[PDB]
């Protein structure tokens, strides 16, 4: 009564506010439910192999167009699978790959001294990663011949380079310390460098 | 101390909320049983549109804040899975009898004596029900159709019962089978329910065969065969990508065309191995390349692929055939026969394979021609109930009169035994006995006719014998003998309803403390 | 595929602040349950085994109330049926005063039985006449149960025992002391041909020692200190005045006009001499005190000092009226001395100290007067309030006793008597109304059950014993809740009594509230 | 339905309240548990 | 009630449920009575994107208006099922249901619990169904029967001149069917969508028309006589499925490996052209190859070096179409080759429509697959014409299925009305009341027609009912001057089984609507 | 006509007819239960927490929070009837609404 | 000053649903809108046909005297405008001038 008369006249009490927030949130919640079916035919590339449970009609215009774009995508992605073995170049050439390493290609510049299970396990993880991402340039070597008399208490130091610009750093075991460190966590860190797009729990 | 957002309550208010919610839920689904039933509608949280009149199928579609109502829904689904009919009955019984317990709880009582009264009460009335149990032979089809019509009398699709009821019984036998000669099995998963929109109700019936919504896989194959030869494979005819990786190093002048020749030759040899035992139809859940079909066109096979796994099970059971995984293991005993008739008929605007069995089936598929998916869903649920009760009577050849008369009969029996016993629990005992006959007053309300006079005459008639069968006529709100009306319900169903309502009451009448807002750990 | 809209018609017009309920299965049952729990709220305590309920109002006054009437006055409820019931109890207390919770519990029992019967399937009318027939049956049969009648209302122990019954529903430690005090107060002013009034008794609370150091005073006491240099006078002559005590100021602007010096010279002298003449004329009546309410002038005080005159100034017109009532004086519109007939005479007037609090006291040694007040000593104000309301119950008991002397024994005997006889009568009626008769009979069996519960005693035994005794032939025997064990005894020999009129008004208003509740069929609630 | 009383009430009862009463009193006493007696202590409140 | 448990629960009582259902149905019937009949209004339904469609079809009308009511949702669902089954007079369904509920409202306005009305409606439905079984007349299908059936049932959803041209085209259409096989289904006949010209140019094609033209500027733009090679063989390049690569020491080794790569397409092309020449290619004997897979430019050039005809990527149903049009046997591999697989086409050419280039095959000796071409001003008109031809072919199928045609234009339902009135003093009780209104139910059908025509309702109605009562024949409704006159004599009929299913569904949905007692929005708590 | 004043409710013939019919239906159906010695007994709550028990039609009309043209006409006419005669005023609204329903 | 809208068709619309009925709403409105659109470009395609220019959302300038381009770039909220522009587009697909 009196409060709503106040409301017509004044705004001294606030009580009619904030009832639009949950309204808009629920609107968007109902809206975002059509994204599952919007791209049902626009994601899978095996739907042709999924005959008799995916076909209702074929317009042969946008769907053959989908095959065309899909095959272009496939050829573009499989023309780049050239790697998969971490390689040991020498320090003499080092200037030629710190700089002349290709523009638009990430370089995981790994430096290490073999012998500690830290460096050994890190080398194992990156070598196994090479089996998954053959589109990434891996480099392994002895830092002593890469950097003269490099402090041996600063290994293994991960370097992320492209066009001579350091984008990501992971210096020493201070960020990799522990035998509990695993495959997916390394992949997670290199994804966080901005090179890879994947998903992990933690 | 204790965390912030955890509220903890006790005292009378918790049981008050419990009983109030129980009576509330019982007071939302009361008017749906008997011949006089009133067809409810509801909307799913998603946004769908449904309408039904049997309890749990719709009570699953409510979200609630209070815990007791979630307990109610779990009880409802327990009854749904166990008996499939009279779902509203147990709910209303529990609600009314809890309401009876409420007043007694207000009057200085403690739940220990209350639950003791439940245990003795349920024991006594189950024993009495055993006494009044009468077996009847299950070899009569007319009996079974009578019971189906009695059950469907609560359902609005009773109009077509004359045919529809019979349909039910058919499935109950034409799926019936026993493993290795024992453990008789009647699988509803083998009774796949397919519905084709459009058409009158009468055209819907069980087919002595299997139904699948598919069609021919190539134009130049025959579209009709009287007796095809049945084989089922569980491997694709397309090249299998092995397990490991090789990355063949082509070093010599040419091996690629040789590779394609070897591939097509492997396909050829496996396809010819299949043809070796000359079939007429090959069916598989996996995809097939063109080459296998081309080779089969010399053998004129029907060449159907990509079928459902449970569909494979059902078709194999109906045909009696076996399932193979390799063309090389193909042998004689696996190829079943019994495909009495096969058609690919264009129904409406969709194709459907029509395999009609000539020999004994052990699995049925249903045609349902209707007017809308919701009505077809209704009739499907009701026929599921029909086969449920049919098989229940098959397992147990017991019957007691319907119409709720047995409620009052056992109520009077418990009244007499309360006279026999000595104690104070006799009061809640007789009180819940009176709660038992909530059904007849509900039926009268459905009828909207006079209540007290018929109730009293009924009550007087059932305190003596020779009237136990005589019950309440909901057709015109009268009292008649049930020896002629035909409503008859199996013993196990009412047993389960009684047990379920009583145990729900026993569960809801022990809590003293509620704590809310804690976190999963 | 959206939410269900509103039906064209009612659902387009019941305003946002407007709500509606229709059909007893959803409308009336809400009211029935609301009133049932509202009664249950106070159902926790009454009588010999009540418990105080500290309540805080929205005005932040801490009300420690066990009086159901005072409780409901403090209670703020927004259920319309609750408003019905609470006003019913209010008028009940107006007519009688004591045990307002009895009406609450009776209405609650009637309404729960009504819910039960109408859930059975009855219709409104037939059962309405059922309750009404049972009610008129009670109307005629209850007078038959009148056991005794109070006599002469004059013997001090007689009225003490009569009122200690109603006092016993209040504070239980010792009612007989309050009984003695209230009897001493009330009997002293016993009207002969007039009418006893509650204004004929005043109250004086004083913070201090225990209640045992309290008494009664025939006269009046006030929280004032005299401006008179003398303090104690015996057999003082009282000249009550209603006019302002200064020189009477004319109602129109009066202006002094001075021309020559002598006018100024004689002005103050003649003014004070005229004032002295008026005060001397007043003194010539032989007065020893002076009472006035208006503004006072100091020159009068000095003159009174010259004559050794007691001066008192009051502040409430109620005070002047009651003082004239108790002394026989008159409200004089002029300062002129009165005649002996229109003045009040008092045995002694003092400024007596009562515990480090000083008060003007008007005491008559004959202790006849017309109005008496009670001195009160308590450690807290809330104790004052509780004892004051207990004394209110006692005095209302006495005043209705003066208007009606027929007695009924309280407790539980009469309730079971009425229930049993209504049931027996219901055994003798045909038709569809006997169930209502039986339910009406069993409505007021809550009173035995209430006594059993709030005494912490099992009730099945006591109800069985009550019915056995009532069927045996004993009709005045009721509960016993001092032994703290199931047993019964006759209220008549227990001093626990009551008047037929109180019970009569209680039941009739209870059934009127019930029938008003039940007839109502539609609910439209406005905005809070 | 509609609530009986006005919003903003509180209703705690039983032995809970009884204990919850006594404890409160205790607090106050221990605030002044050293003053009287010819030893004598002094407070300060601003 | 449960609203206590769920503060966000919307509850509508039984009376409220009926009220809201009735309001919804009344709105639906009021907007739908504007549609059916050749005089029903034509509406604009436009989406937010601006997509415009102009229709007289009740179903597409339903699915492009803004609907909100669950009861209205169910109405649309059942009407859509009816349209799926036959697709004609769909408006009649919903109008009937709505007015049945309206009469039930008029009677429930006097108490009268509706289940009695439901049972009375069931009995009256049974009696009227037997009456319909009696009244229908049978005449075997022919030119006149089918042309008039199409001309009549077509105008429920489209205008007049289009109806006439469509009737002629569909008369020419259903003739490539078998004699007694009923080979008619949508899987077998195709519709061309081409925004080319006005409506006066639409025709039909016994042969087949494909939207794919020459892949190379050496192909043939027109073939006098062609032998058809439908194939399902992969001709484009493919990768070895074990991912084999090339390892060598010399660039000429790379050359040899390239030759090794190409050899397989080379010998496939060799086999195909060898079969072509062996059958013949000389002296204007065109050869056409039909593949649904890719073709390499290498294979394209290899086959086109001699000007063969071959294309790519047609619809998968076109392979059935061509098997039953050209006659040549389909194939999936060249393991077995024979000129038996060769099809035949009596004329092939091309005509490029705008950006798109079209091929046409025709002169089929025994065509079992035919296609329909329609050209209109724009998208909305072409969608409307497509829907109209779809429903018209549905009606033609329904007519040619059975050999019984019921008269149309309002006679049969007034006949049912009078017959049910006669039967009414036998229904045993107050159900007759319902039966009464039940007759009044069918009363709407010409009434709406009378309503659409602008004639005053009651006068024409009583005229029609008196005309039927005095006689025993069936008198129809005039749509030019309103004067009652029988309609079967001008070539007016309607599908028997269609009305059977209509009455079935209408009664079932009517009792389902009337039997509601509680409307909930349970959930979202 | 939402152009001359963009904020203005304009309803055509059938709109006005339908709203009048719906309001009349609601009013008449509500007031069916308030006549005869066996009518249903109504309870009303004012805008203060004060309760009145009525069987009178005009009291019901002027205690309902109802904002409607036809309802306003009904309130005025029943007020005049109660002023002049003041008995069975229920009959007024029942007759008016029933005739409305008929002519519909 | 309180009046709701009619239950029925006006109450089963969506919130964003709009509607025009009969000769009153639908007919006069679309006729006036079409006359507006015709009058907008009624000063070109002649020996003196005066060319008109426009700026698009893509911020490209266009100076045209044939209605085709100028209408095709212009966007509307009136369905009848869509009808007339599609008619012009069909003309263009037929010939493509005037």
């Amino acid at each position: 009564e009196w409060n709503d008369i106040l409301r017509k006249k004044g705004i001294l009490p606030p009580k009619e506010s904030l009832k639009e927030l949950e309204e808009e949130a629920e609107e968007e919640q109902r809206i975002l439910q059509q994204s599952v079916v919007k791209t049902y035919e626009d994601m899978t590339l095996e739907e042709l192999e999924d005959h008799e449970d995916e076909f209702n009609e074929e317009d042969e215009r946008a769907i053959e167009m989908y095959r065309r774009r899909r095959l272009a995508e496939w050829k573009a992605t499989k023309l780049k699978n050239k790697f998969g073995e971490v390689l040991e170049i020498s320090g003499k050439d080092y200037v030629q790959e710190v700089t002349k390493a290709g523009e638009g290609l990430w370089v995981i510049l790994h430096l290490y001294k073999q012998g500690i299970p830290l460096c050994a396990l890190i080398n194992q993880h990156l070598s196994g990663l090479a089996r998954k991402f053959p589109d990434v340039k891996f480099i392994k070597a002895i830092s002593t011949t890469c950097i003269p008399n490099y402090p041996d208490r600063n290994l293994p130091t991960i370097f992320v380079y492209l066009e001579g610009d350091i984008k990501a750093q992971f210096i020493g075991p201070l960020v990799f310390g522990g035998m509990n460190l695993t495959r997916d966590e390394l992949e997670w860190k290199l994804s966080e460098s901005g090179a890879i797009m994947t998903d992990l729990e933690e | 101390v204790l965390s912030q957002n955890t509220k903890r309550e006790s005292g009378r208010k918790v049981q008050s909320g419990n009983i109030n919610a129980a009576k509330t839920i019982a007071d939302i689904i009361r008017t749906c049983l008997g011949p006089k039933s009133m067809m409810k509608m509801l909307l799913d949280p998603m946004g769908g549109i449904v309408m039904t009149n049997d309890g749990n199928a719709i009570l699953r579609e409510i979200q609630v804040q209070h815990p007791a109502a979630k307990s109610m829904i779990e009880i409802s689904r327990t009854q749904d899975e166990e008996v499939g009919d009279g779902t509203t009955s147990v709910i209303i019984l529990a609600g009314e009898m809890l309401s009876v317990a409420e007043h007694f709880l207000e009057q200085q009582m403690h739940p220990t004596v209350v639950i003791s009264a439940y245990r003795k009460a349920l024991d006594d009335m189950i024993s009495t029900l055993k006494k009044i149990s009468i077996p009847v032979d299950i070899s009569d089809s007319d009996m079974m159709l009578n019971i189906i019509n009695s059950s469907i009398t609560t359902k609005a699709i009773s109009r077509w019962s004359s045919l529809a009821c019979n349909i039910a019984l058919d499935a109950v036998k034409m799926v019936q089978f026993e493993e290795n000669g024992r453990k008789e099995i009647d699988i509803k998963k083998y009774a796949r329910v397919e519905k084709i929109p459009g058409g009158i109700i009468e055209d819907s019936c069980v087919l002595r065969g299997v139904m699948i919504n598919k069609d021919v896989t190539h134009p130049r194959m025959r579209r009709y065969i009287k007796n095809p030869r049945i084989v089922l494979l569980d491997s694709s005819l397309e090249y299998k990508k092995g397990e490991s990786q090789t990355d063949i190093e082509i070093t010599r002048e040419e091996d690629f065309t040789r590779i394609l020749q070897m591939e097509e030759e492997y396909i050829q040899q496996l396809c010819e191995d299949i043809i070796q035992l000359k079939p007429d139809v090959v069916i598989t859940e996996k995809g097939i390349s063109d080459l296998a079909q081309h080779y089969l066109m010399r053998a004129n096979i029907t060449a159907i692929r990509r079928v459902r796994k449970t569909d494979n099970n059902r078709i194999a059971r109906a045909c009696g055939a076996r399932i193979v995984s390799r063309p090389e293991e193909l042998r004689e005993d696996d190829v079943g026969t019994g495909a009495g008739l096969l058609e690919i008929k264009k129904i409406g605007d969709e194709y459907f394979t029509f395999i009609t069995d000539c020999k004994d089936p052990k699995a049925c598929t249903i045609l349902l021609r209707g007017a809308s998916k919701e009505i077809l869903s209704e009739v499907e649920r009701n026929l599921q109930d029909a086969m449920q009760v049919c098989r229940n009577v098959l397992l147990d050849p017991q019957l007691v009169p319907g119409g709720g008369a047995s409620e009052m009969a056992v109520a009077h029996a418990l009244t007499e035994k309360s006279k026999a016993m000595t104690g104070v629990e006799q009061w809640p005992y007789r009180a819940v006995a009176q709660a038992l006959e909530v059904i007849p007053r509900t039926l009268i309300q459905n009828c909207g006719a006079s209540t007290i006079r018929l109730l009293t005459s009924l009550r007087a008639k059932h305190t003596q014998e020779n009237c136990e069968t005589w019950g309440v006529n909901g057709e015109t709100g009268t009292l008649v003998d049930m020896k002629e009306l035909g409503i008859w319900e199996p013993l196990a169903v009412k047993l389960q309803t009684y047990k379920t309502a009583v145990e729900t009451a026993v569960l809801l009448l022990r809590i003293d403390d509620i704590v809310s807002g804690h976190k999963k750990k | 595929a959206l939410h269900v809209p509103k039906a064209p018609g009612f659902a387009q017009m019941l305003k946002e602040g407007a709500k509606h309920f229709s059909g007893l299965e959803e409308a009336v049952y809400r009211n029935i349950q609301a009133c049932k729990e509202l009664a249950q709220t106070t159902r926790t305590a009454y009588g010999p085994n009540g418990m105080n309920k500290m309540v805080i109002n929205h005005l932040e006054k801490l009300f420690v109330t066990n009086d159901a009437a005072t409780i409901l006055r403090e209670l703020e409820v927004q259920h319309p049926a609750a408003k019905m019931i609470v006003m019913a109890s209010h008028m009940q207390e107006q007519e009688v005063g004591d045990g307002t919770n009895f009406v609450l519990v009776f209405a609650g029992a009637l309404l729960e039985l009504a819910e039960e019967l109408l859930r059975i399937g009855l219709s409104v009318s037939e059962v309405i006449e059922g309750y009404e027939i049972a009610c008129r049956k009670a109307h005629e049969i209850l007078p038959n149960l009148v056991c005794c009648s109070a006599k002469n209302l004059r013997d001090i122990d007689e009225v003490s025992s009569l009122l200690r019954t109603s006092i016993m529903s209040k504070q239980y430690g010792n009612e007989v002391f309050l009984a003695k005090l209230i009897a001493q107060a009330c009997v002293s002013i016993f009207p002969d041909s007039g009418h006893f009034n509650v204004d004929n008794i005043r109250v004086c609370k004083i913070l201090g020692s225990g209640i045992s150091s309290s008494s009664v005073l025939h006269g009046m006491v006030f929280k004032k200190e005299t401006e008179g240099d003398v303090t104690s006078v015996k057999d003082a002559k009282i000249a009550v005045y209603s006019c302002p005590f200064d020189g009477m100021i004319t109602e129109t602007k009066g202006t002094v006009l001075i021309k020559t010096a002598e006018e100024l010279m004689n002005f103050s002298k003649g003014e004070e001499n005229l004032m002295d003449a008026q005060v001397k004329a007043i003194a010539d009546t032989g007065a020893n005190v002076v009472v006035t309410g208006g503004k006072v002038a100091d020159m009068a005080l000095h003159y009174a000092n010259k004559y050794n005159i007691m001066l008192v100034r009051l502040n409430s017109k109620w005070d002047l009226r009651r003082l004239c009532k108790t002394v026989g004086a008159t409200a004089l519109p002029r300062l002129t001395p009165p005649v002996l007939e229109e003045m009040g005479h008092c045995d002694s007037v003092y400024l007596s100290e009562v515990g480090d609090t000083q008060v003007v006291v008007f005491k008559h040694e004959k202790e006849d007067g017309a109005i008496s007040t009670i001195v009160l000593r308590g450690s807290t104000d809330n104790l004052m309030d509780d004892i004051e309301r207990a004394v209110d119950d006692g005095v209302n008991t006495f005043k209705v006793l003066t208007r009606d002397k027929r007695l009924v024994p309280g407790g539980g005997a009469t309730e079971i008597e009425l229930a049993k006889q209504i049931t027996s009568y219901g055994e003798t009626c045909p038709g569809l109304e006997q169930y209502a008769i039986k339910k009406f009979a069993e409505a007021f069996e809550a009173i035995p059950r209430a006594l059993a519960e709030n005494s912490g005693v099992k009730a099945n035994e006591v109800i069985s014993k009550l019915y056995a005794v009532h069927q045996e032939g004993n009709k005045n025997v009721g509960l016993d809740i001092e032994a703290e064990v199931p047993a019964v005894k006759d209220m008549l020999e227990a001093g626990i009594l009551d008047t037929y009129l109180g019970k009569y008004w209680a039941i009739k208003l209870a059934t009127n509230a019930a029938v008003t509740v039940l007839r109502v069929d539609q609910i439209i609630m406005a905005k809070p | 339905p509609v609530i009986l009383l006005k919003e903003g009430t509180d209703s705690s009862q039983g032995i809970p309240q009884l204990v919850s009463n006594i404890s409160a009193c205790q607090v106050i006493a221990e605030a002044v548990r050293t003053t009287l007696g010819p030893r004598g202590m002094d407070k300060l409140i601003v | 009630a449960v609203k206590t448990l769920n503060p966000k629960a919307e509850v509508a009582r039984a009376q409220a449920a009926l009220a809201v259902n009735i309001s919804a149905a009344r709105g639906l019937q009021d907007v739908l009575r504007t549609n059916l009949g050749p005089k029903g209004t034509m509406k604009m339904l436009v989406s937010g994107a601006g997509d415009i469609k102009l229709t007289k079809d009740g179903n597409v009308l339903l699915h492009e208006m803004q609907i909100q009511h669950p009861t209205a949702s169910l109405i649309a669902k059942v009407a859509t099922a009816q349209d799926d089954i036959t697709g004609d007079g769909t408006t009649s369904n919903v109008l009937i249901i709505g007015e049945l509920l309206k009469q039930a409202d008029l009677y429930i306005s006097e108490g009268l619990h509706p289940r009695i009305i439901t049972e009375g409606f069931e009995a009256a439905k049974e009696k009227a169904l037997q009456f319909l079984e009696e009244v229908k007349v049978s005449r075997e299908m022919d030119r006149e029967t089918l042309i008039d059936v199409a001309r009549t049932s077509l105008r429920t959803k489209v205008h007049a001149e289009l109806a006439d041209v469509l009737t002629e085209a569909v008369v020419d259409s259903i003739l490539a069917i078998k004699k007694q096989d009923e080979p008619i289904d949508l899987f077998m006949i195709e519709i061309m969508e081409m925004k080319h010209k006005s409506e006066t140019d639409t025709s039909l094609i016994r042969g087949l028309v494909l939207d794919h033209g020459a892949r190379h500027p050496d192909m043939k733009k027109r073939v006098e006589d062609a032998y058809i090679l439908t194939c399902n063989v992969s001709l484009e390049y493919e990768k070895t499925e074990v991912n084999s690569g090339f390892f060598y020491k010399s660039a000429e080794e790379r050359e040899k490996l390239v030759k090794a790569e190409r050899k397989f397409i080379e010998d496939r092309v060799k086999k195909i052209i060898e079969l072509k020449r062996k059958v013949c290619g000389d002296s204007d004997k065109g050869f056409v190859v039909i593949n649904q897979k890719g073709i390499d430019p290498f294979s394209l050039d290899a086959l086109s070096k001699e000007g063969i005809v071959a294309l790519r990527r047609a619809k998968r149903r076109n392979m059935e179409r061509l098997t039953l049009a050209c006659g040549g046997v389909a194939l999936n591999s060249f393991d077995d080759l024979s000129p038996d697989c060769l099809g035949h086409a009596g004329l092939v050419y091309e005509y490029t429509l705008g950006e798109e280039k079209f091929t046409f095959i025709e002169k089929c000796n025994n065509p079992r697959s035919v296609t329909l071409l329609i050209k209109g001003p724009n998208k909305h008109t072409l969608t409307q014409i497509k829907d109209a031809v779809r429903d018209g072919l549905r009606a033609v199928k329904n007519a040619i299925d059975d050999g019984c045609v019921v008269p149309g234009a309002g006679a049969v339902e007034v006949a049912m009305a009078e017959a049910l009135i006669k039967h009414k003093p036998s229904v045993k009780g107050r159900a007759q009341l319902g039966v009464q209104a039940f007759a009044d139910a069918l009363l709407i059908i010409p009434k709406v027609l009378a309503q659409n025509s602008g004639f005053d309702l009651q006068e024409t109605l009583v005229k029609i009912q008196a005309e039927h009562s005095e006689s025993g024949q069936l008198v129809g409704v005039d749509l030019n001057t309103g004067e009652p006159m029988v309609a079967a004599e001008v070539g007016v009929w309607d599908n028997y089984c269609v009305k059977k299913q209509l009455l079935h569904s209408c009664t079932v949905i009517a009792t389902n609507i009337l039997l509601v007692d509680e409307i909930m929005r349970a959930g979202m708590s």
